[PDB]
């Protein structure tokens, strides 16, 4: 699998974030562990959350959870992150990643990431 | 006592499951006939226990599962089934679907096991 | 790093010995194998499974043998005992209208027999084959009198073989080898799992095997140790050879009462000039299917050697002849007319036969049975589907080897059909490492 | 069907464990031999169930325990075992350690029960 | 070894319950007598397992319940019972109450199931 991040890096303090990642090599609908992580000078790596591509359910970092949602559109093998109450503190490099963790196997796939300034 | 609830409604009769459960275990020619009978009682007991284990139910008289109820098996109310019907009537009502339901119960448990192979929470 | 994870229901097995039961679709076989068989039984092909088979160590053969012996002993259990007939007989030769081929074969005997009342006797006259009667010192006795009691087989009980399917009990499985050229020993790559074997017809015979399955591609020669002269050779043909057997005279069956509720059957009289029993095989067919065997033998012994066939070496009638049950009668045919050729790189063959009623079955001493006579003229047609051959010892010599019809155990007749089946036990537990740990 | 997974890799084969379990519980001399066969089928079934009980895996087809894997029992990649090997091959590879592993599983469960006598919530 | 704990105190003896569990499972007239014995051993095993099922203790060697201990069954110090008595002595002391206690354990489990059927996640 190959992961490519996208979306605008120029965000006003009054609007939302919308980042859509492309997935190539497998389907979103057949897997789990699709997730977002961000990197900022104040915090090396902060998990955001992941989505189950088979069931559509999600899990979020409790500290971010109150303002964040993750969803998919499997017809184009894409998924996205949306944050509503976006502020200066949310400036970070955002990454698209695939986390595979099962009894018989472990691996990650990371995209190159994008930068967002608020 | 044993089968005392046979004429009771399903709801009322579900409270006597234990007494029924407890009554399942309790001249060459004659001796063979009796061994035949004892072995079979054991085999039947074990088959029911195995099915419950396969379906994910073990050590329970009442066990819930994830298989949806089909209106095609029986289109009735909860109040109708539990308050105005006995288990004998119910057993006849859906005897046509016994194997269908059992097949589905097994499939549901197998999916559950597959989901448990993930270390990821799957949320 | 990794922890043990326990799995139950793991698809593995090991070689095992168990008890099989039979199933089938007044016949002894049908009475015993009372369990029905499935229409359209299914089998499961096991893709990518290589398994090792050994027909010479197969215990399905041993069980089949043991169960067959039991059926015979149980079937004869309630039948009339003939102890009262072990008396001095006065016998003369039948010389009336007897051809030369049969001269001396029949003895016309008489004796003072009991009736249902203990104080009365009757004079009984009957015909016997010489093979059943021996001279005392003319005065004769039945041949079994100095060894054991004899039981009359019940005339209403049929031993005619029917297909029998052997089935495994729960917890066990039967693996079948489908490789086309499989010779009974070693790895097999096309295998499948079945619950029951195909039907096997339990025909009991000696030198030639009758009404079995055929090889599909060529004649297949199977042996435990091909260069060992102490081992037999089982040859499975890919074409059947038809053999037509008969007892040409019209025999008349008579009966007397021996005791309360107990009747004895005997041949009263034979109508017509007396002629010998015999079996025919097409000569051309027999020669063609012998040449096919020779070609396969050359593969093991060399295509520059000489393969000769010869008759049996000697021994008891039950060993040296081709024995079979035709219409319920017991025939012992001379195969020297078949195994007489040398192979170097229309008409029928007639085999004369002899018939006897006192039979020591299954190579046992005592426990004899008397085969009741059969009314009328007997005819049957059978398929030769294989042979049991032995090599005549030897050494390099002049590199000519001789194959003779073998004697053989009755087990060899079952080994030839069960060669593709193996019984294994299922073992559901196993462990393997994974990344999980007890949750708490 | 039954044993259709025999040639499958361990990973794939483990997807269908129920089919291999549900197929385990299906003239005087003949009658005795048949009774003996039925009794053994039951005794073997129960023996295996008892071990799962002792090891703390009762009612499960797949059970995770705390006994660590020893590199001396087998040293292969986790992916090598689950993807490039069948259960028949594996069983032969480690048949030498079967009893050792079973002994350890029992000891582990005994320690777990001792830990449960703690009442300090086991930390 | 098996029954080696027979002279031990109840506390110490309870450390080795598995050894006592693993030792429970293993001419026409002779054959029938042996089948008699084997079938019976199985029936006893299953009978005890069924009770553990009924009482809600399936799959465990040690199980906590909700039935209070009665001073009328046996009035001794907790430390007296566990440190100064063997299991044989204990069994004799309360043999008269065996059925009473078993009856209460059954009622307790039935009430627990009734509470589970409530769905307000409160006893
Ligand atoms: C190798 O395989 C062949 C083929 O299966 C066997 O040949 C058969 O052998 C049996 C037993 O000897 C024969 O059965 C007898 O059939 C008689 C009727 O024959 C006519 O009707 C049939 C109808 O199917 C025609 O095919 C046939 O040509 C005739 O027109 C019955 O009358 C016999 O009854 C006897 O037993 C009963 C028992 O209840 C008594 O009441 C009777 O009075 C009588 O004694 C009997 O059923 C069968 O017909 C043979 N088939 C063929 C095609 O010939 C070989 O025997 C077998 N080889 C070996 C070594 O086993
Ligand atoms: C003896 O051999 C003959 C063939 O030479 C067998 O008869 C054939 O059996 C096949 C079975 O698939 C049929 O398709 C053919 O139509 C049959 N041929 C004829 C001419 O009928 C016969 O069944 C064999 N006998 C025994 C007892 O096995
Ligand atoms: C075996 O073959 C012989 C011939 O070799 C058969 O005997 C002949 O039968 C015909 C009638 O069909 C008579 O006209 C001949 O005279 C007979 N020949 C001899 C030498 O007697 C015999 O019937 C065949 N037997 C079987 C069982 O097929
Ligand atoms: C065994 O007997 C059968 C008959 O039951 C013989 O078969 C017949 O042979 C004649 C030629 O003589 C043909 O015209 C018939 O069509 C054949 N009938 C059948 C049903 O096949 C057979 O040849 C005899 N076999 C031997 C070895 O003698
Ligand atoms: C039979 O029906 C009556 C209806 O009034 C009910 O009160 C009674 O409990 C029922 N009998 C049983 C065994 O449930
Ligand atoms: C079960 O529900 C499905 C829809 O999910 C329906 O197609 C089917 O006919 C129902 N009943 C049976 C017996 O199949
Ligand atoms: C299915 O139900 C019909 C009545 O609607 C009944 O006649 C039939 O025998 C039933 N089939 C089975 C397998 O129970
Ligand atoms: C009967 O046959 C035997 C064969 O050995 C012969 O010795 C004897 O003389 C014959 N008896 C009569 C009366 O022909
Ligand atoms: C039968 O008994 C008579 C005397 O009643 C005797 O003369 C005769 O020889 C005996 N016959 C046989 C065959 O034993
Ligand atoms: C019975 O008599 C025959 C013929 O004389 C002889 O060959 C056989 O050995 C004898 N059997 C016994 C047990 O003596
Ligand atoms: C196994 O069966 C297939 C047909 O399904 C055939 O092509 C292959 O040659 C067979 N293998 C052997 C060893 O006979
Ligand atoms: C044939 O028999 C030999 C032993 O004589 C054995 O090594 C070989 O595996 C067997 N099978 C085949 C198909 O040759
Ligand atoms: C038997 O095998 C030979 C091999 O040379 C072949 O010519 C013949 O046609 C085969 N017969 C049958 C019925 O397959
Ligand atoms: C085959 O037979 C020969 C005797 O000629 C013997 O030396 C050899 O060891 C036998 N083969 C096997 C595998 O036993
Ligand atoms: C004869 O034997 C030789 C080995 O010496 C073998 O190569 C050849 O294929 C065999 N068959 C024929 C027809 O030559
Ligand atoms: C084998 O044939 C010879 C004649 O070549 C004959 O003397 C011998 O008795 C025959 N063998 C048997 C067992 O009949
Ligand atoms: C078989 O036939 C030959 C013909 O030469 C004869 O010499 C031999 O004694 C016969 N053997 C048997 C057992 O009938
Ligand atoms: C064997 O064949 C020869 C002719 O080559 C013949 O003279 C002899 O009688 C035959 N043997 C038998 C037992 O028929
Ligand atoms: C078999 O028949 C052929 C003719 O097709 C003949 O040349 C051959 O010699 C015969 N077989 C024997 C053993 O004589
Ligand atoms: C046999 O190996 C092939 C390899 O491509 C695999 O696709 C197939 O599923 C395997 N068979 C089984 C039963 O796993
Ligand atoms: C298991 O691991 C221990 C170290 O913890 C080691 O000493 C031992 O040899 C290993 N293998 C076996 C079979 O005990
Ligand atoms: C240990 O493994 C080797 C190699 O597979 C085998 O030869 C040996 O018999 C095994 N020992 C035991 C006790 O299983
Ligand atoms: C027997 O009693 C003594 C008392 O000091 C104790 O130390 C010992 O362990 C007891 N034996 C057993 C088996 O518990
Ligand atoms: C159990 O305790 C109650 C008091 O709470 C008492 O009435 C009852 O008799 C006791 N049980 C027995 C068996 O004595
Ligand atoms: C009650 O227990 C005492 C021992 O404390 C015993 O002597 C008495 O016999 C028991 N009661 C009955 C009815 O067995």
């Amino acid at each position: 699998v190959q992961l490519v991040e996208s979306g605008p890096g120029l965000v006003r303090p009054s609007e939302t974030l919308s980042l859509t990642c492309a997935v190539s090599g497998d389907s979103i609908s057949t897997n789990n562990g699709w997730s977002w992580i961000r990197q900022t000078p104040g915090k090396g790596l902060e998990w955001i959350g992941y989505i189950n591509g088979r069931s559509g359910s999600t899990r979020y970092n409790p500290s971010l959870q109150s303002r964040v949602t993750i969803s998919t559109d499997t017809s184009g093998n894409q998924f996205s992150l949306k944050v509503n109450s976006v502020t200066a503190a949310d400036t970070a490099k955002y990454y698209c990643a695939f986390f595979w963790s099962t009894y018989y196997k472990r691996f990650d796939v990371w995209g190159p990431g994008v930068r967002v300034t608020v | 006592g044993f089968l005392g609830a046979a004429g009771s409604t399903m709801g009322a009769a579900s409270m006597t499951l234990t007494v029924q459960a407890r009554n399942l275990l309790s001249d060459t020619h004659w001796g063979i006939k009796q061994l035949q009978a004892r072995v079979l009682a054991v085999e039947h007991y074990l088959r029911d226990q195995q099915l419950l284990g396969i379906w994910g139910c073990s050590g329970k008289l009442i066990c819930c599962t994830n298989v949806p109820w089909n209106s095609s098996w029986s289109n009735r109310n909860l109040s109708e089934i539990w308050d105005n019907m006995t288990w004998l009537q119910w057993d006849k009502e859906i005897s046509n679907y016994t194997q269908i339901i059992y097949g589905l119960l097994e499939e549901s448990q197998n999916q559950q096991e597959k989901n448990e192979q993930d270390l990821l929470e799957l949320d | 790093n990794l922890w043990v994870t326990v799995y139950y229901g793991v698809p593995v097995w090991k070689d095992a010995e168990t008890t099989l039961f039979c199933a089938s679709d007044h016949n002894v076989w049908a009475t015993h194998c009372c369990v029905p068989t499935d229409p359209n039984p299914q089998e499961i092909h096991l893709e990518n499974v290589t398994e090792e088979f050994n027909m010479w160590k197969n215990n399905m053969v041993e069980q089949m043998h043991t169960d067959i012996i039991s059926l015979w002993d149980q079937s004869l259990k309630p039948c009339v005992k003939l102890t009262p007939l072990c008396v001095t007989l006065q016998c003369t030769n039948v010389t009336n209208n007897i051809t030369d081929d049969m001269r001396g074969e029949l003895k016309n005997c008489s004796f003072n027999m009991t009736t249902e009342l203990r104080d009365k006797k009757q004079k009984v006259y009957s015909l016997f084959y010489r093979l059943d009667v021996v001279q005392i010192n003319k005065e004769y006795r039945l041949i079994n009198c100095n060894t054991s009691a004899i039981t009359q087989a019940c005339p209403k009980v049929s031993f005619e073989p029917i297909p029998i399917h052997y089935c495994a009990p729960a917890g066990f499985a039967i693996l079948k080898c489908k490789d086309k050229k499989f010779n009974g020993t070693g790895p097999c790559t096309n295998v499948s799992t079945v619950q029951c074997t195909h039907g096997i017809k339990p025909v009991v015979s000696t030198q030639l095997l009758l009404n079995g399955s055929l090889a599909e591609e060529e004649v297949i020669i199977r042996s435990e140790n091909i260069t060992n002269n102490a081992k037999n050779i089982l040859v499975q043909l890919n074409e059947s050879v038809q053999i037509n057997c008969t007892r040409p005279n019209n025999n008349t069956v008579k009966s007397i009462r021996i005791g309360p509720g107990q009747w004895f059957y005997y041949t009263g009289d034979i109508i017509g000039d007396i002629r010998q029993a015999h079996c025919n095989v097409s000569k051309a067919t027999w020669n063609e299917t012998l040449g096919k065997v020779v070609k396969q033998l050359r593969k093991h012994f060399g295509n520059n050697t000489i393969i000769r066939f010869a008759n049996s070496s000697g021994g008891d009638l039950e060993v040296t002849t081709h024995s079979f049950n035709c219409g319920g009668e017991f025939f012992y045919c001379n195969t020297s007319g078949l195994f007489n050729s040398t192979w170097i790189s229309n008409d029928s063959i007639t085999l004369p036969c002899r018939i006897k009623q006192i039979i020591n079955m299954w190579q046992r001493i005592g426990q004899a049975m008397y085969a009741p006579p059969i009314q009328g003229v007997i005819r049957c047609v059978s398929n030769i589907t294989g042979l049991i051959l032995t090599r005549d010892g030897g050494s390099t010599n002049s590199t000519t080897e001789t194959f003779r019809p073998g004697g053989g155990d009755m087990r060899d007749n079952w080994r030839s059909e069960l060669y593709k089946y193996k019984v294994v036990k299922i073992e559901p537990l196993g462990v393997a490492p994974t990344r999980c740990k007890r949750r708490v």
